[PDB]
């Protein structure tokens, strides 16, 4: 449809913000390669 | 000849040296511009990700001896560079791994040691040859050195901004004339949850991670600042002391004669003029009154409680306002004046204090780490403060060289032809020193995923007439003019790699046994 004919509206810095954080995140997940456990003492 | 009977000694050397090349193999994924963090859980439960193989060594939760003296190994690069401490235990490793090379082949590790002694005098030789001397005044070559270190780390996502902002704060905190050693730890790191990596500050002026105990005063213009250390509250002596009531007129008179002290107290600070208070942790003892704060707050006045010790030689360093331990002391004489001083408000109320604009400009400074991981923060500052570090490194020598491992493949190939030249089996171990500085360049190919062997032969190839300028590229993927790519070290960088692994091998030989103690 028309969601702005609709009124189906969200703030932009939703999105805004959104975009950005999960770009850091997948930046830092993707830049992993090996984890290293330790069992407690 | 001679007829050798125990063998224990030997095989213990080589226990140890599959120990090392083992951790130096695990630790060689992450270096360069391809270099890749790597993360460990704590058996405590916490999370760590790093870059930067010193912290990933000081998470190594080592059992053999050896490698923990590697581990140590990089601590003092850490104490000393901040990063080739990547490259330099794959130097070390790849030392023992050739070491191991010539232990079959029989030649006492004695030998080994002063022929490495040699060749180390060699290269250190050589390295100042090919090096670049350059005043501190460039700011492009520092920020040109600054990037080459940061394009190794995570951080490399808002690089272009980072850069900057390490070396402006190194040009703001050092004397560009003495050319000392300046202390990093005038410079403050803000870890502040939250924000985005590009949201990370710098702050010519003072920030605080505490809060304020007014309820009203919230921004401040032309603040003259005032940091006091004696509390106020109700007077208590060091030795026991107490009031003692027997009689009507005691209770009022103690009542009202303590708001009184407490009056005159706050009525001299404001009698001052100061506008902004600063108060220090006095644990052992009453801090700042309550009663106090509505007087403050009734005179109108910014307060600031529970201040560390530790810092308030930083905060004078910063602010230049010498603090005050007794009434008469406190005078405008020493109060500090800002242009401006507040509190902002982040983390939707993750609320943090700044003071811009100081009239006496201290060599200190203050920076805001914002951005989203909270480990993430955390490793963006092992990479700004070893972005630090090497500008003081740098700050040490006023020369230069070229990263991506073009110095390591001149070296060896410069020891490719001395060792020629050396008669006697110290050739071979300097033959094998040199074929030992051959990994990096390989690890660079292999982490560039690029035909190493080709490449680093032709890089030798190339070398041969294509001098330390030239190299590896990684943007390209291929082999270039790396000064060209502006991707360049300080001298001493790979100075102290070289030279503190030399003297450790030297260290690893001599050691025949290890014995299980009590």
């Amino acid at each position: 449809r028309d969601n702005k004919q609709a009124g189906v509206f969200e703030p932009t810095i939703v999105k805004v913000k959104s975009l950005k954080f999960a770009t850091e995140a997948a930046i830092t997940i993707l830049r992993i390669d090996d984890l290293i456990k330790l069992h407690p003492e | 000849g001679a007829y050798q009977d125990r063998d224990k000694p030997a095989q213990i050397r080589f226990s140890n040296i599959s120990a090392a090349k083992a951790v130096a193999d695990a630790i060689r994924t992450s270096l360069g511009p391809k270099g890749m963090d790597k993360m460990i859980q704590d058996g405590k439960g916490d999370v760590t990700i790093t870059n930067d193989g010193a912290t990933i060594l000081k998470q190594m939760q080592v059992l053999h001896p050896a490698a923990r003296m590697l581990v140590e190994l990089s601590k003092a690069q850490d104490i000393e560079a901040g990063d080739g401490t990547t490259s330099v235990v794959i130097i070390a490793g790849s030392l023992l791994d050739s070491c191991t090379k010539l232990l079959q082949k029989g030649i006492h590790p004695t030998i080994i040691s002063e022929s490495f002694q040699k060749a180390l005098e060699k290269g250190i030789e050589i390295l100042t040859d090919m090096s670049r001397p350059v005043e501190l005044s460039d700011r492009e070559t520092l920020l040109n050195s600054a990037t080459t270190s940061l394009n190794s780390k995570v951080v490399s996502q808002y690089s272009s901004l980072l850069s900057p902002m390490s070396v402006n704060a190194v040009m703001k905190v050092i004397d560009p004339a003495t050319a000392t050693s300046v202390d990093l730890r005038d410079i403050k790191i803000v870890k502040k949850l939250g924000g985005t990596i590009d949201d990370c500050e710098l702050v010519e002026g003072l920030v605080l991670t505490q809060k304020v105990s007014n309820s009203g005063i919230t921004r401040v213009e032309k603040a003259k600042i005032g940091l006091i250390q004696f509390c106020l509250s109700a007077p208590k002596t060091d030795m026991d002391n107490q009031i003692v009531v027997s009689d009507y007129a005691q209770m009022d008179r103690v009542l009202r004669e303590e708001r009184a002290y407490i009056l005159n107290l706050v009525k001299q600070i404001k009698k001052t003029g100061c506008n902004v208070l600063l108060i220090q942790k006095s644990i052992l003892r009453d801090a700042l009154s309550d009663l106090a704060l509505h007087f403050l707050n009734k005179m109108k006045i910014m307060v600031i409680k529970d201040i560390e010790r530790e810092d308030i030689e930083f905060i004078c360093k910063t602010i230049g306002t010498k603090p005050v331990a007794h009434i008469d002391q406190f005078t405008a004489d020493m109060l500090g004046s800002a242009e401006l001083a507040e509190e902002v408000n982040l983390n939707g109320s993750g609320k943090l204090l700044k003071i811009t604009g100081c009239a006496s400009p201290g060599k200190t400074v203050t920076i805001v780490v914002r951005g989203s991981n909270k480990l993430v923060i955390e490793e963006a500052e092992r990479s700004i403060h070893d972005a630090l570090c090497v500008i003081r490194c740098l700050v040490k020598k006023r020369a230069l060289i070229a990263g991506g491992g073009a110095p390591e493949i001149e070296l060896a190939l410069r020891l490719t032809e001395y060792s020629r030249t050396l008669s006697g089996m110290e050739s071979y171990c300097v033959r094998a020193f040199a074929d030992a500085m051959e990994v990096i360049p390989s690890t660079l190919a292999e982490n560039a995923g690029l035909n190493p062997i080709s490449t680093v032969t032709e890089l030798r190839n190339r070398h041969a007439q294509g001098e330390k300028t030239a190299g590896i590229n990684v943007r390209k993927g291929g082999i270039s003019n790396i000064l060209e790519e502006l991707v360049v070290q300080p001298l001493l960088v790979s100075v102290s790699a070289l030279t503190l692994a030399t003297e450790t091998v030297r260290s690893i030989l001599k050691i025949d046994d290890v014995v299980n103690t009590r």
